[PDB]
């Protein structure tokens, strides 16, 4: 299997009391957010509440998506987990509130005795019906059909045929939603049927999209922020960054000497955590060319010369601004 | 067993909690305080059951978290399933398959029931419009994709239903359209509502907003709720007030009872301090979290330490805005 | 039968000489505009004239829509009367000038001997001579088809088989039209086939929609205003307001004491006619709940306390601006 | 009996009122005054009847109410029905089903006739395009719904029509496209019109506008007539002047004749004074109102008193605007 | 048969050595641009290069479209010449880059052993096969299909059945394109398959469409201006203008005296060449009305009195600004 | 004979011109200079051929004419036809058929090959998506009438392809998506790309842009390269430098060899000076122009007089702008 940016993440790495171990299940540090996410895992597993929402807020590269995906590993594959980005609502076929409602219905599961289906699957199955060769266009499924599907699902649950599995919606990049989308989430989050929601945002005091210079904290209006519980993620220390760089090396199947690892951590103190982690695979490939099987400080140094980080490149654009295009 | 309906934000609301004289009780049917707005909601509720006056418009204005949506669920619970109660967000009219006026027309027509005797069948005016719009149009009631239904279809059904009412075959049950967050409507939508309310087939229009003197969407004019003054002249406004210390505690007691959470008396006092400070919604959100933390330590009653623990773990908006400001230029 | 806000309006209430009676057919006061509307009624009844427009202008609540509906009642059910709002031109299926053209063609009637059809009915009938998963759609019907329909209608009139019934288009909220619609109305009103048009507007000097910053008197361009005659509606005195409140109480089947009627008169003078008229039914419901068969002053006072007019609500929101959303 | 055509704004216009030497008569065929503009329209009409030169463009400029559309109706009447005369407003090309350049192309090709002998059938190029676009395409000429016709269809139809012309199987009837209020077109439409007029198949374009030096739509640039200077270089501009007292009284006489209204000479003097004071169209609009008041009076001839009565009843723009500004805070 | 604006243009009028004659093939003057266009004709005739772009730049009425059509006449009907206007990219059915790609593929020809087709013809033929009655919408043809057609055409060329005919795409009014179209033109022009492209523009240092007031030399981005060679066209002298007016009189079948020709030359110098050329046919019609078959001077002065140029009309509008609308 | 492929802008480019140690030769495979950028591109090529790490992002930054697209073409040539290489301009995702995130999803899915053995088939993930989305969806692969494919189909195909991979019925060939001119993407597209690169199925993304600190499209915020900082943190930046005199001369030599053009050494010196004065692409265009002018005079070697002649005939941007500014009144 191919290695992804969150392949190392296996769970929240909490002990039996819910307190976060310093390094467990691929995560390192960030104990307060990991402990808070453990409470949210217990909220989802209880299956009692509906529509409760949380927001992961912090600087970039501080594990907001890793925490959300760590929650998904804790729940398992039985529980539905519907990831999305905020920019997916801008569909050319259906309105934006339909795209949110479709994603919300995807996050409520149903085990029918065996079939694993979502409420969205029952909606689209019953929405569609002889000349059925046109383009499969999505449609704005009405609340009447969704009301009827809810009644049928309750009848099968009372008959003992179906088992409800309330899951999780994960709206990463929630600032990409506009004011119409945010206001629609008030109705969606207040429903007795709705799933648990996890928002993630890295903005601070930016204009809400679709308004006219209405700045709000994060990128979310204060109306929606009143309806959510914010979980804060901190920056990582150099030692925490070094541990994270080490875990990514074992995930990518890369041997790195301690002197190289210290240099990558020093490169990690400048630049970003993401930049130093990205140098591991080019450094390993460069080591394999030299006729070597391990990365050496000089392999990390040469890759740093070849590949520029964001701040280093911005200095070139600032100095050579007349040469570059506007 | 886990049914499709679970403990939501307004699940404890089981009516308006009024006597026969529409006098609100202090604590009844999940509602707490807010006596002037609940009394006004009772008067509007008796108007809806009367069903004689068409196109009556009411706005529920008030600060956020003052029970505007709680009152509207209170009216919907008290009215029962027989009378239609169409509930929409303001942003739902912005459709790709149909115009804003068509979306508002369908919402108006959905809120008018027709009991037709063959045995009784209950169908709204919107259902009859869609079925007559095209061959096997009843697919479109579920899938959407109705398109813009022609004016001649709705005029013919208006005369046909009026014929059946005079014959006594049909009976018309006018319902409610509740547009929560009505400030999301634009000036073209509000102008359509001015003449849509003047029709004799129109339902009772409840609306809710928390906006001050703000810009109307689609224009650059300030107006007292984001709503133009011409529509506001056609309205009666119901004002919900913010809650006192005792009303906040009573609301938290009912939510604890709804969620099946036991808390000590000191926990009710201290989480209340956190709430009168931050917001009512934040204090409600800490009930289930503190119950889970108390459950993790094998306790049975939520204590003050559980409230302080979840207070530290989960930030309200005011505190989270402060930590972001001390990390200015880290956030994008 | 359900009571709308214009249900009491039965006609213009003038006398045989055309002068307006002070109170007749549900209307009260506004005598100059009623006499002008009677002249428009005789213009419509005479046939003989195409595409003549009239604008009802005045502040809110002065009976512009009431006068248009009084004209509709005076003409009767035989004459077509097509109401619309300006915001109905913004269709997703067809362009705005098509929506205007279809409404203009709806306003022209035809009695084919007893079949009552409009030119728009013939147009859509001949444009669609279809189901099997093919939804009907509004289409941009060409000038060619409407030309052939005009020729066939003239042929049927020449044979004595059809009788033309030129009706009325009533475009309320004409300010909601944009500059392209107003420019298309110049061509539409100049036709020899077009009906009599009635515009209504409550706007002062304000920007035309669709233009950058072009201000204009009624929100209408000056070119279209040159093409229309203007009927002014004036504000009502307290005695006229009291008479209107009495007619609305009679139409709603509500008994009201003269003390309560005077109190509603002062409330309407203090706030608005529409607010005081809206207070009648709640006061009747409160009186009935209290066991009374008529409204007394205390019921009106309690209802005024329970329900706020727009200006009092604006005062409350201006006082508490920081606590309300922006 | 009432036919579908009734007395419109330009129903009294039957031509341009010129003699064989194109010299305009002072009062002929419903036209009055505008001697230079009518002479220019006569020259353009002879150019259209000649049909040799392709894509020649003309603009009728002048103040509002100066007979630009009256002159265009005079050209249309004088040309007769055999030649095409496509009349559109500038706002009609903003279609939801086709692009602006497609709508302009269809308007161009509607204005070129093709008379095919066999029985004789007169058909426009746009009709042949829509017929050969698809198998059942002829329905789309009535329903609209043509879509964007492929350019290959238009090239092969141009080639086949040219082959018919060389064979003698078909005759090309070049006609007129009249775009009233061309200032509603945007910069993309004008840019398309620059190259569309260079085709050998293009018709004679006539345009009308009353705009001064104003913003071009879709830009932030000022230009005369709201048109780009690049397009204005391709046109010949015809200027219509305002009317004197005598021409105003003559137009009011002709409109009274059209409407079958008899007025005293003092009523004509008062209405001419009103027309000079306010606008020609307002004075024309008062004619049938005064006639209706005279009929309600059981009179036979419109007097000064009837004119003053309808002057008091119906306001022009100036008096209405002044009374609105007196009560300005009441208006929204 | 009908006389168009460029119907007198028959070629570039160059001698055998490539130098431009003073007057030949309907063109007059403009010798540097005509020689550059001859070099571009040799470039197109070589059939070696792909995707090379040319920009014709100069003030209005300097023969940019005349030079492009002269190049088209020089190539002949065998070579495909696809004229295009920049505003044609704004299609309701397909995206703008699809419209550009379709025109680019239209400009590449193919003679199959004898039928003439383009790559766009094979694209639309192979994109699609009840469908005959269903509306033939344009579609966003994928690069997979175009690559497959390229392989099939290469196989045809290998067998000797087909012969490739690379042609020209003439995008007049290129300033009407927006920044997305200009950016796509980099990829379109840098391809090994693309035809020669000719652009025309008369804009000065102008704002690029689709950008926020980013001003640029020809209304065209510097990125695309780096990719094109620029051919400059000049304003004409009075003698060149008189020669052009004489050629237009000969082409339109109009006899004109030398005194009338001199007066038209003065009028053209005073206003524009295009206006003076437009005066010819009205003056001929006026002479025919007056029983003559040759324009004398008084016919030209009468037509100049009757018809206004742009500057005189702008002067009247500026003088009478309050009377005209805005 | 004349084939479909002719002499393009990058047709001389045959690879990256690296030795087995990924060290660039000074002149090899049509590539000259840019030693650091070519070495980095070789490292990226080895990463692509490895196919272990998913969703890797690389940005090629530098001034215009510095070989960013040349480096991308060299990487595509050295990679070979077997591995997928999807190339798109940034403006191509602005589709009327589908949303921007859908277009980026289809571009991502086209870059992941699936080699299926039975005879050996090879298809992208997008091919399987379009085939399974509809009963006759395979026509939509060629016509592009896919619409927005449902996410259920894509995740089901991911599960099925993973099952085939485990059972040995299929092999995954991760390729490259090359977005040239990525500054044309807007903020929604960049935000989608942030999470698209985090999936294990994503290809190696490569990006090119010549922008400095500039506004991000769809926002008012400035950022380096026109890209937001959050996406820039997820990628490695490769910088291309401007060319020296001898590098420019070698590039002109290789382009003369590609075009079968013979030049004298003095013509080479003059053209190198012209290329340094104005731009590299202008000199490369003047190669073909001077070759044609030399052929016109029955020559066989391009001389300095031919270069001067085509320098006179064809203007670069700076001379054109200066000559325009001398007549700015005439230009519109
Ligand atoms: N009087 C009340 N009695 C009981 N619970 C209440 C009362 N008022 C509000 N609540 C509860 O407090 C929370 C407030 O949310 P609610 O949607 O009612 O507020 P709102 O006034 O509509 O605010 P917003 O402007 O943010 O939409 C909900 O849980 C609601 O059930
Ligand atoms: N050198 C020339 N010799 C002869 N006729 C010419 C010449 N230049 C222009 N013309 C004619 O003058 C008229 C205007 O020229 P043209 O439309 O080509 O100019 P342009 O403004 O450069 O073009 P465009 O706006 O189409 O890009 C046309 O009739 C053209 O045929
Ligand atoms: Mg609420
Ligand atoms: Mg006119
Ligand atoms: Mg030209
Ligand atoms: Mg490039």
């Amino acid at each position: 299997q191919r290695i992804a940016s969150h392949s190392h993440v296996k769970g929240l790495g909490l002990d039996e009391s819910g307190l976060a171990k310093q390094a467990a299940s691929g995560l390192v540090g960030q104990e307060n957010a990991r402990e808070a996410c453990g409470v949210i895992v217990e909220l989802i597993k209880s299956k009692k509440m509906a529509g409760r929402a949380v927001l992961l807020a912090g600087p970039p590269g501080t594990g907001k998506t890793a925490l959300a995906l760590a929650i998904a590993q804790e729940l398992g594959s039985k529980v539905p987990f519907c990831p999305m980005v905020g920019s997916e609502v801008y569909s050319t076929e259906i309105k934006k509130t339909e795209v949110l409602m479709e994603n919300f219905r995807r996050a409520i599961g149903l085990r029918i005795k065996i079939q694993d289906v979502t409420l969205h699957d029952l909606d689209v199955a019953n929405a569609r019906p002889m000349g059925q060769l046109m383009k499969p266009k999505k449609t704005e499924i009405t609340d009447k059909l969704r009301g009827e599907i809810n009644k049928v699902v309750n009848k099968y649950i009372d008959q003992g045929i179906a088992e409800l599995v309330p899951g999780v919606l994960f709206v990463d990049e929630v600032h990409m939603l506009d004011i119409e989308c945010f206001t629609y989430l008030h109705r969606a989050l207040e429903s007795s049927i709705a799933p648990i929601v996890i928002f993630a945002s890295n903005r601070g005091n930016c204009v809400i999209r679709g308004t006219e210079d209405i700045t709000s904290p994060h990128g979310i209006p204060l109306d929606l922020l009143d309806r959510v519980m914010i979980i804060r993620t901190m920056l990582y220390t150099p030692q925490e960054m070094k541990q994270i760089i080490k875990i990514r090396a074992q995930t990518e199947g890369i041997n790195i000497s301690e002197e190289a690892l210290n240099h990558l951590g020093e490169i990690g103190t400048k630049t970003t955590l993401r930049y130093s982690v990205q140098l591991l695979t080019p450094a390993n490939l460069l080591a394999k060319i030299n006729g070597k099987d391990s990365i050496e400080k000089e392999h990390v140094e040469e890759i740093s010369e070849l590949f520029y980080d964001a701040k280093s490149s911005a200095k070139i654009l600032a100095d050579q601004q007349d040469k570059y295009m506007k | 067993v886990t049914r499709i309906e679970r403990i939501g934000a307004h699940s404890h609301i089981r009516g308006l909690g009024l006597d026969d004289a529409l006098e609100p009780r202090q604590a009844s049917q999940g509602m707490v305080g807010q006596l002037a707005a609940r009394r006004a909601a009772g008067v509007v509720l008796e108007m809806i059951r009367e069903g004689k006056i068409a196109g009556r418009a009411v706005l529920i204005a008030g600060q956020p978290g003052t029970g505007k949506t709680a009152i509207a669920m209170g009216m919907a619970q008290a009215l029962g399933p027989d009378t239609p109660f169409t509930a929409i967000a303001g942003s739902e009219i912005f459709s790709l398959e149909m115009s804003k006026t068509e979306a508002l027309t369908q919402a108006f027509r959905r809120s008018i029931g027709v009991r037709i005797k063959e045995v009784v069948h209950t169908v709204s005016l919107h259902e009859i419009d869609v079925i007559n719009s095209r061959t096997q149009g009843f697919l479109a009631l579920f899938s959407g994709d109705t398109g813009e239904i022609k004016s001649e279809v709705r005029e013919q059904i208006n005369a046909k239903v009026a014929e059946w009412r005079e014959e006594g075959k049909a009976e018309i049950i006018p319902g409610v359209l509740f547009i929560d967050e009505v400030h999301m409507l634009d000036i073209e939508s509000f102008s359509f509502l001015n003449r849509a309310l003047e029709s004799d087939m129109a339902p009772v229009l409840i609306m809710a907003t928390n906006r001050g003197i703000t810009r109307i969407r689609g224009t650059s004019y300030q107006s007292p709720h984001g709503i133009p003054i011409d529509l506001l002249d056609r309205l009666l406004i119901v004002s919900t007030t913010p809650y006192s210390e005792k009303d906040t505690k009573q609301i938290l007691r009912i939510r604890c009872e709804e969620e099946d959470v036991e808390m000590s008396e000191d926990a009710y006092t201290v989480l209340t301090r956190i709430g009168l400070e931050t917001s009512l919604r934040y204090a409600i959100q800490l009930i289930t979290a503190a119950s889970l933390v108390c459950r993790k330590r094998k306790g049975t009653e939520v204590q003050v330490d559980d409230i302080k623990r979840v207070y530290s773990l989960f930030l309200d908006e005011s505190r989270s805005t402060q930590y972001m400001k001390e990390y200015q230029d880290a956030f994008l």
